């Protein structure tokens, strides 16, 4: 009775330390003393948390002799929180002090002049965007990630016999993270004038429009607004800036690309170093004038290589380089280490700035930055894996409206918006798919996560780090192996504070059946069980233990069925199961997940009964069996944005014959959330081909439709262009069955994007208006296709169509339709950045 | 006693005590005292030995390091030096040794630069600037060494710019002042570890220094002649040369002369290829820049000429770029001249450049009163053609300009109610109305 | 137990959209009227666009014209009336260190004598909070018979008032008039692809024709991006992106006027956020609500109605409350607060202070658990209250 | 027990005094007559009485513009600067605030005494 109030007791004192922590982290100060109280208190908060979930799971179990010495060792563990709790204030009453209490830097960064490699061409092609434009005042914002070159750029931009000869008065200002803004006005004012002395009863309102008069005494002004970090900011200078209709320029640097946007709806995103330029400038700063030893030359490259193209990596190890003498043995010790010489041994040039992004970042951001250091260097990100795996760690907290996807999909816009997270990869709707984060931003996201903040720790075994004994278990939070899984799993580790286990290898290896039920063993608080790199053959009762797992991803080839004993997870939100047969089948009391949010898998799933209560958070589905599709399903689930189908999908389009219009498919219908729906068939036995059922019968919301094996006539597409919704519609092969392809009038009110893959179209007939959206038409391995019909010429908001091995005929007209719009384009019509490919270049060319 | 009371603890010096030290000696009324506690206070101090780094810390807390310079509590941590030293001869340091071991040499170069920018802190910055030197020289380091040694925080390039410039070549002359017979072979490792520009822009600042004005002036010219048989473009030498950072005063500068006799024979030997020296003032020294070096190349009355040389340039690169001439009224400064504006040779200049502005381009020509009315209110126009007409001059002006107005009320259609609200309680507004009315009524008797 | 920076706002220049008519009748009030010093006061909520219009008409071809000596002076919550007095003199004269021991009392007569050397003068008085800071300032502007105008900019009516009886309170804009604001500040010159038209008309419908929420959405917007889903987000999620994500532009701007308020004012003010944004709030039904929760707490002459009507009436006067009703007898009858203030509101009373919590189940949210409703002080429920 | 600005000059009615002029007719007649040594008139009163109303009321009357040359309006208060109230008056000859830098109160107070004595005739509020 009394343990949950003394959790009570507990967490009072865990809202102060939380607090305590949060504000400490708003300021890094010198101070040793307190460096090392936030890292006792976080210690204290993190075992903490990990007592008080263990009482939370128990207290949900009990509502017996085995639960009585549980919850007498739960209190005895949180006991010894509580004393160690009294001890921190006890002894460390000073550091609290500084804390609850309150209380040069603004000298601009130094950037080579001279030897500046590789930005030549970055350099003319913003010159040629300030000298053109129109003829109010334009900005022309260069945005790129820390330590990218951009005041390098901005100062060779500055600095060119172009831009001097052109420009009537050329003025540098260096804005910076925290700035008052009437000394930037007195320092403009200090260059037409010295005597800045009589200002000092002038506010800053008269100083801004005396920065006009000084501004507007001649012809154009190019102003280098340099390391702008806010929109504000921004709006709080520009009104020092006249607008006389002179062609006036603004050159700005940021790392932010939504500060750029406001700017110029067109940011400059500055490239990164070549391979050749990489190594240029290494050489060029470790050898000075003399070129490199041919000995020196092979590891000297190899480290060139690591930088990715960053000119700060390479600034910094060029350092590195210096201090550890010119030796081939101890360059090649160095590409080893690159990470270690960035940031854990040089933390005055590289690492500060990279934490002038991470300061500014929000909390909440922060442990979501350090996250994507789990992931190995170089690797691709899924933005969906990503995006649930922030979500399951909890670092995504949210009340609104919106969906906690959205929320997380919002906070990595932040970080790719801030240069902290590059994108790779981006949907059809233009919604990031993957990210990668840059080789300097990985190794400080860990250091960070490792020996500062202890939020993640890598497994592995190298020169001298082999794996971590009970002592390091101890402490460790989360683990992230990437090989050597089964070897580490061998040795029976111990971990009873791990959080986390993130399998972030790319190959799968099979589990050895004997070490099966070691993840679950090892680590009986897991929350996080990425595991869709390891092949499991068989579940374990070991793994229905993890009651506070929240995300399950396993891949299988022998499991066909999850079992019952799975349900007793009620806290897991993700099921991802990537299995290689052909159906599975879910006996686990799924509907009891109360939080349950994703079920992923490419088998038929086949659900159990939902034998009132209501799956508010079910987002999606994925693939299922047609006949688990039913009405009483899809009441459980109001919320259903993803729904996939899979197999005999005759049973979903069949007729209801006994005299109702109750078919499988009507109920779909029914699900006022969907956006994407998926197709797939399997039985091609069937008499007839099945036909679609009447669009009114389709769910109206539907944005996206996928369709595969499906064997749909031509004829009946122009009822899918009844969907007032619908803007991706994607086909791979024989889904649609026929060689002629005619379309009605209207239709496709808001298609955007379209994809069919090797079906036997031959003739192709359309009309203008089933194309009021249009952006993208590929026809992958649709060779047999003669000609594209002439209205698809006509339709302005087409981007790009892509054919490879085509035939003759379609290789003629595709030449026709660029010559005619090429001529048009000469005769005055707006062009609108139309492109074909061709790939080899021996034909086509 | 006094700390018990008016501190709780964590006070982080004793500034509670210093505010109230600073109040009393405020006042005679109460001064006799404060000085009996303030010489307690140093009493106290020596007593207890604290260090003069944590009384200083005392005296700076609460303001920059610049204001604390500058502030009287400099001369009270002085005096506590000096009884510091006398009373303790154990151990002892001078102001800028002491200074020194709290901020490094790097962070007090600039902390003393920007004293000497702040003219209420020169003299002081001056004597500590000259002890900071004195260090340099015991430790034996050579100007290249000092160079080397600040370079890995301030920068590879920083001490070639201003005002890092002059008191890095400072330092040289205190170098040399010592050691008069190693100043010939320091400028030769400075041109060997550096470029010929990064040489010229040091020897040039040598020039300012006494102590090394001989051996600049015969470095700078022996070198810029082995550069101007080269045969460069003039426009690549000129930045080479570090004319680029001269000053104000380059039309009196002895190399400048040397460039402008080379320019003119490269541009007659490449008719077909002619270079300005114009543009490269202006692109150096920015049209500012330019406007400085026409007046104080205009004070020296041994370069006037070359100063008008430079205005008509000036004034022409006006006409290529196309600024309007109600533009030019405000690039001329007649803006700030205030009333009676038609007697300021500035506004003859101004009517010169507006009738070569409309004659080269006659497509947007406008007359003087368009500029006058789109930079100045009509109320002072009343004033200023008042203020002119009553002068032995400018009289047919002041006319004309008042017709133009005259016929510029009519064109915008502004009734005599308008401009008698707009003009009320100003004098020498109700003579031009009265003609006003005569004026527009007399435009609508004609049939 | 024991123990500031005067930041002037910017406001657009060119592109000021639905203010051509306010415009022209501030103008026409400032041009005609006694001979006296005259003062024209422009009323509003936060975020109306105040500054924006007294700066369109400081900068009016006619007003330019008409007023020979134009002053634009930034008053604020805390003001020094010794730097006001320098900052205008610093319009005229140089050498302000001319006065550097001269009072006040001297000073102000400098700035009589600076203003009346011409014709008219205009003056601008920005954000004047009290009428003491009227009245410490208005020292300076002489009352020399020539026209003499001091255009004002105020949240407070009561300030409008006694500085002229028929104050000018401020328009919302239009429909069209928010569209055509957000478009132009999303898409620039270029006009919105008919893709993103359908979910940002809602957007700018959202925004209750305040041109600061148009503004702070419209940096929301730039940012995210020009594809249909994105802007659909956000027009699910405007009364957020406003005060939650945007801390620094719309939070900090309500909170001049809520931390200015008296302590029991601001428990009165957050209680009107219970009610549904947007719906007709009786003012009996308030008052009464007022009084039972123990808000209004009084022991003098008065009743507790007449008590709690003029602490309504203080909201009102503060434009933090709006009057859509007046009973025949001039009192209120029927109050709405402003969607964005009621967003402050919501997020203030749930959040940071804990005076209410909404009772909901929507498309992903649930009615409360065990935990929360055990830290719940009061409910405020709109629909799905049988189940 | 640990504990420890701006200058709040009052401000009245310029115009539309109301009912003050037989109480200004009184005060300044009695300013008129008396003894040809300094002789002091106090206004006292209750708080808020319109002591401040009536003394801007006679210092800018007609009849004592005229009759006084030098009229200095002095804000004294429950704490004040003596060094401050001289250079204030000192202000209103002389703008040159500069050499009085160091003078002591003493000397600023004998400067003060050199300059009303030039002008005349004065009445200070
Ligand atoms: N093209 C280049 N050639 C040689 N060095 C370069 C080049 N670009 C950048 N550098 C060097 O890289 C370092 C960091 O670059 P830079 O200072 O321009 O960063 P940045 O993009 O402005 O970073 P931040 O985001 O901190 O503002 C500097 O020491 C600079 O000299
Ligand atoms: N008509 C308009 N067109 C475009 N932007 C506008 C318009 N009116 C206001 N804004 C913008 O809305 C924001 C708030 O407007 P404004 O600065 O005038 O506020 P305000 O009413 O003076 O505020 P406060 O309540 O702080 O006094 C500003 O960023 C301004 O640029
Ligand atoms: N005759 C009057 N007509 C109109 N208003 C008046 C009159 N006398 C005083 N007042 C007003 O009364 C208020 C207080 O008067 P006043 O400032 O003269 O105070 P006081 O008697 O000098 O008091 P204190 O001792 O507080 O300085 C002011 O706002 C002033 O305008």
């Amino acid at each position: 009775l009394g343990i949950q109030g003394e959790v009570e007791n507990l967490l009072t004192d865990l809202n102060y330390f939380n607090a305590f922590l949060k504000e400490a982290a708003k300021s890094r100060r010198e101070n040793e003393v307190l460096k090392e109280l936030v890292k006792k208190i976080r210690k204290v908060v993190n075992d903490a948390e990990d007592s008080i979930d263990k009482f939370v799971v128990e207290a949900k179990r009990h509502d017996h002799i085995t639960h009585v010495a549980r919850a007498k060792g739960v209190a005895d563990e949180i006991k010894s929180i509580r004393e160690r709790v009294k001890e921190i204030r006890d002894n460390d009453a000073y550091g609290l002090q500084a804390i609850t209490l309150d209380d040069e830097e603004r000298k601009a960064p130094v950037v080579e002049e001279d030897d500046v490699v590789g930005f030549d061409d970055e350099a003319k092609t913003v010159i040629d965007r300030l000298i053109g434009g129109s003829d109010y005042v334009e900005v022309v914002p260069v945005v790129g990630m820390p330590g990218l070159g951009k005041t390098t750029l901005a100062y060779k931009i500055y600095k060119d016999p172009k831009v001097e000869y052109e420009f009537f008065t050329r003025v540098w200002v260096y804005v910076s993270q925290t700035f008052k803004r009437r000394e930037i006005f007195l320092n403009i004012i200090s260059k037409f004038t010295r005597n800045t002395k009589q200002y000092d009863d002038t506010p800053e309102d008269d100083l801004a429009n005396e920065v006009k008069e000084l501004l507007g005494k001649g012809g154009k002004y190019l102003i280098v607004l340099d390391d702008v970090w806010t929109m504000e900011a921004w709006d709080r200078i520009k009104i020092a800036f006249p607008n006389n209709g002179k062609r006036n320029r603004v050159l700005m640097t940021t790392r932010q690309s939504n500060v750029a946007k406001r700017c110029n709806d067109k940011p400059h995103d500055l490239k990164f170093l070549t391979k050749d330029e990489s190594w240029e400038l290494l050489e060029k700063k470790v050898f000075h004038k003399e070129k490199c030893p041919p000995e020196l030359e092979l590891p000297g490259i190899s480290i060139a290589e690591k930088c990715m193209g960053l000119p700060l990596a390479i600034v910094v190890i060029a350092g590195a380089l210096i201090g550890k003498g010119k030796t081939t043995r101890e360059w090649e010790l160095v590409a080893a280490s690159v990470g270690e010489h960035l940031i854990n041994r040089d933390p005055e040039n590289c690492k500060k700035l990279v934490q002038m992004s991470y300061d500014r970042l929000p909390y909440d951001l922060k442990a979501c930055f350090l996250y994507c250091g789990a992931f190995p260097g170089g690797s691709q990100i899924p933005a969906k894996k990503l995006i649930r795996l922030w979500i399951a760690e909890g670092f995504i907290q949210y009340q609104g409206p919106l969906a906690l996807e959205d929320v997380a999909e919002d906070h990595l816009n932040d970080l790719v918006n801030r240069n902290l997270v590059m994108v790779t990869q981006r949907s059809c709707s233009g919604q990031i798919k993957t990210c990668r984060v840059h080789d300097m931003l990985h190794e400080f996201c860990r250091h960070e996560a490792m020996m500062e903040e202890n939020l993640f720790q890598e497994i592995k075994q190298g020169q001298e780090r082999s794996f971590p004994g009970k002592q390091e278990l101890a402490t460790y939070r989360r683990l992230c192996i990437q090989s050597l899984i089964p070897e580490f799993l061998s040795m029976k580790p111990s971990g009873e504070h791990v959080r986390s286990f993130l399998c972030v290898g790319s190959k799968k290896i099979d589990m050895p059946p004997n070490e099966i039920p070691s993840i679950p063993k090892a680590f009986p608080l897991l929350r996080v069980l990425d595991a869709e790199s390891i092949k499991f053959s068989r579940f374990s009762r070991e793994f229905f233990k993890l009651f506070h797992l929240r995300y399950i991803a396993l891949s299988t080839d022998k499991i066909k069925t999850i079992p019952a004993d799975f349900g007793n997870l009620w806290n897991i939100q993700t099921l991802i199961v990537e299995t290689q047969q052909a159906t599975l089948d879910i006996k686990a009391d799924i509907w009891n997940m109360t939080r349950l949010r994703h079920v992923c898998t490419n088998a038929s799933a086949t659900l159990p009964s939902t034998k009132n209560l209501v799956n508010r958070c079910l987002q999606t589905l994925s693939t299922i069996a047609p006949e688990c599709c039913t009405a009483e399903v899809f009441t459980r689930t109001p919320n259903l944005k993803k729904l996939g189908v899979r197999g005999k999908i005759d049973a979903l389009l069949e007729s209801s014959k006994d005299g109702s219009g109750s078919g499988l498919f009507s109920n779909i219908g029914k699900l006022g959330c969907l956006e994407y729906l998926k197709l797939v068939n399997d039985t091609r036995l069937s008499s007839k081909p099945l036909h679609l059922p009447p669009a009114y019968i389709f769910p109206q919301k539907l944005k996206k439709l996928s369709l595969v094996d499906t064997w749909f006539e031509w004829k009946d597409m122009s009822i899918l262009g009844l969907l007032p919704e619908l803007e991706v519609l994607k086909l791979k092969e024989n889904a649609f069955k026929g060689q002629s392809w005619e379309q009605e009038d209207g239709g496709f009110p808001r298609l955007q994007v379209l994809w069919i893959e090797r079906t036997d179209l031959t003739s192709w007939k359309a009309s203008s208006g089933n194309f009021p959206r249009l952006k993208h038409l590929a026809l992958i391995s649709c060779d047999k296709l003669e000609e594209l019909p002439a209205e698809l010429a006509d339709v302005k908001n087409l981007q790009l169509i892509e054919l490879q091995s085509s035939s003759e005929s379609a290789a003629r007209s595709a030449r026709a339709i660029l010559k005619r719009n090429q001529e048009k384009e000469q005769d005055g019509d707006k062009g609108t950045g139309f492109k074909l490919s061709i790939f080899p270049h021996d034909l086509g060319l | 006693t006094l700390k018990q009371r008016f501190s709780r603890g964590d006070e982080a010096g004793t500034d509670v005590l210093l505010k109230l030290i600073a109040n009393g000696k405020a006042t005679t009324e109460a001064k006799t005292v404060a000085n009996k506690v303030e010489s307690a206070l140093f009493d106290f101090w020596l007593n207890s030995r604290e260090t003069p780094d944590k009384v200083m810390d005392a005296f700076k807390y609460g303001t920059t390091t610049q204001a604390f310079l500058g502030s009287p509590r400099w001369k009270e941590w002085e005096r506590y030096l000096s009884a510091y030293n006398a009373r303790y001869p154990e151990k002892k340091a001078t102001a800028i040794e002491t200074l020194t071991r709290k901020y490094g040499d790097a962070q007090l170069l600039d902390t003393l630069i920007g004293a000497s920018s702040k003219g209420e802190t020169k003299t002081l910055a001056a004597k500590l600037q000259a002890q900071q030197f004195d260090r340099w020289m015991n430790l034996k380091e050579s100007p290249l060494d000092v160079y080397n040694r600040l370079r890995s925080s301030y920068g590879d390039t920083a001490f070639f710019n201003e005002p890092q410039l002059n008191v890095w070549v400072s330092y040289m002359n205190v170098f040399v002042d010592k050691n008069p017979s190693k100043v010939d072979k320091m400028f030769l490792e400075l041109g060997d570890t550096f470029g010929d520009m990064r040489l010229f822009r040091v020897l040039g600042e040598a020039k300012k220094f006494p102590n090394l004005e001989s051996t600049a002036t015969k470095l700078q010219m022996e070198k810029a002649s082995t550069l101007f048989a080269s045969g460069k473009s003039p426009e690549g030498i000129f930045k080479v040369l570090a004319l680029d950072n001269v000053g104000d005063d380059i039309l009196s500068n002895t190399l400048f002369h040397k460039w402008l006799a080379y320019l003119q024979k490269f541009n007659k030997e490449h008719p077909n290829n002619q270079e300005s020296w114009f543009d490269m003032l202006r692109i150096s020294y920015q049209p500012f820049g330019v406007e400085r070096i026409i007046e104080t190349g205009r004070k020296n009355p041994l370069t006037r000429l070359m100063a008008e040389k430079v205005e008509n340039a000036y004034h022409n690169y006006w006409l290529d770029i196309k600024m309007e001439p109600k533009t030019a009224f405000r690039s001329l400064h007649l803006d700030e001249s205030g009333e009676k504006l038609l007697a300021d040779p500035k506004f003859n200049t101004w009517v010169q450049y507006l009738k070569t502005f409309n004659d080269r381009y006659p497509n947007e020509k406008t007359t003087v009163i368009d500029g006058l009315r789109d930079n100045s209110h009509d109320i002072a126009l009343l004033r200023m053609f008042s203020a002119a007409k009553n002068d032995p001059s400018t009289e047919k002006l002041a006319t004309d300009l008042q017709s133009a107005l005259i016929l510029k009320w009519q064109d915008a259609k502004k009734t005599p109610e308008e401009l008698k609200r707009v003009f009320v309680g100003v004098p020498a507004a109700d003579e031009m109305l009265d003609r006003y009315i005569k004026l527009l009524a007399v435009a609508s008797s004609t049939p």
